């Protein structure tokens, strides 16, 4: 199951 | 930030002449991603060739499996072409069945 | 044993081609088991490992969501690295990460990962506290600041110390057969003359799993590390691996060499000879 945080943005 | 590929032409199980198969082309510590592989029977393309997901060693450089199932002969060549950035022309590397 | 779970995330641009590209693959151990490419025309997870089929679809539906919206964060973060660096639009570009957990045979976690590398190289990577970033130069040092503003930290502490260890506790339970299993390497030597005076020696490694093996060249007790060429680790295509090493002999003294090959499906290393 991959992380939810699909939203980190550099 | 250049490397250059890595080819292996190789098959799944030990060539035996009559016997269905696999025809791989291993591909590897390549940078950047953008690759051109292409499986070849005596000189002329393959058509059902499939390949893996593009994935990444520790490294950072890039790895890809191609390959296509097959039924060696006495008679039948096998090769594996390669273009890449770093490659000036494209790299053929024939299957050799004791490497 | 010991087990790591890892997603690869790859984002690269294609100028005049498109909008960059994104693909993702999971792994347990040496196992591909998911992928992602955000070329399908209908980009969506598939499984890639008899264990994660009986996953059910609230399961395929959120990691392709998660996948989905990746590809645009990273086509974002393209965009915001190459005006950092002031660079051309005309130019490729290349984005990765590599993230995931390891544990021991407890199921006790070792040590978590999240890093990115920009063209690659290394560009910004989550130290072992999982609390604080190591940046290579100033441009990610940028990044930084807008992941240190955003808590990331945190949050990714969270999902790689209970998340992360809860799924790889549960795909190693699911599909342990296979998992915990140690294939060991098929071997044989094969002999090509070279020369009047010399030949080649190879030494086979096949169908072994994981991955990890080691392959030596001896004569008769000594072994030739400085001339012994090794080939990369290969896939078979089937879940296996394959693996050889070379030594250049004089013609008349293959007598004196043997292989030895170590792997942990052997309980000792094998000896073989032409």
């Amino acid at each position: 199951g991959e992380t939810a945080l699909a939203l980190l943005l550099l | 930030i250049q490397r250059t590929p890595k080819i292996q032409v190789y098959s799944r199980h030990p060539a035996e002449n009559g016997k269905s198969n696999f025809l791989n082309c291993y591909v590897s510590g390549f940078h950047p991603s953008d690759i051109e592989v292409d499986l070849l029977k005596n000189g002329e393309r393959i058509e059902k060739v499939e390949h893996s997901d593009l994935s990444f060693s520790k490294d950072w450089s890039f790895y890809l499996l191609y390959y296509t199932e097959f039924t060696p002969t006495e008679k039948d060549e096998y090769a594996c072409r390669v273009n890449h950035v770093t490659l000036s022309q494209p790299k053929i590397v024939k299957w050799d069945r004791d490497m | 044993g010991s087990h790591s779970m890892r997603y690869f995330h790859t984002a690269m641009s294609r100028p005049g081609r498109g909008e960059p590209r994104f693909i993702t693959v999971g792994y347990v151990d040496d196992t591909l088991f998911v992928r992602f490419d955000s070329d399908a025309t209908s980009p969506r997870k598939e499984p890639r490992a008899p264990w994660i089929e009986q996953e059910g679809p609230e399961y395929w539906d959120r990691e392709t969501q998660i996948s989905k919206t990746n590809t645009q964060t990273y086509r974002e973060s393209l965009r915001n690295l190459r005006g950092y660096y002031n660079q051309s639009e005309a130019g490729s570009h290349t984005l990765q990460r590599m993230y995931g957990c390891d544990v021991g045979p407890d199921g006790r976690l070792l040590r978590g990962h999240n890093q990115y590398a920009y063209d690659g190289k290394d560009y910004i990577a989550l130290n072992e506290d999982l609390r604080s970033w190591t940046a290579a130069d100033t441009a990610a040092q940028i990044s930084q600041r807008k992941l240190e503003a955003a808590r990331v930290a945190e949050q990714l502490r969270a999902y790689l110390e209970g998340e992360c260890v809860e799924w790889l506790r549960r795909y190693l339970e699911n599909g342990k057969d296979k998992l915990e299993r140690a294939d060991p390497p098929k071997t044989h030597v094969t002999h090509h003359p070279i020369s009047d005076h010399e030949a080649t020696l190879r030494c086979w490694a096949l169908g072994f799993y994981p991955a990890e093996i080691t392959l030596t060249w001896q004569r008769d007790g000594e072994d030739q590390t400085q001339d012994t060429e090794l080939v990369e680790t290969r896939p078979a295509g089937d879940r296996t691996f394959q693996k050889w090493a070379a030594v250049v002999v004089p013609s008349g003294e293959e007598q004196r060499y043997t292989c030895h090959v170590q792997h942990e499906g052997l309980p000792k290393p094998l000896t073989l000879r032409w």
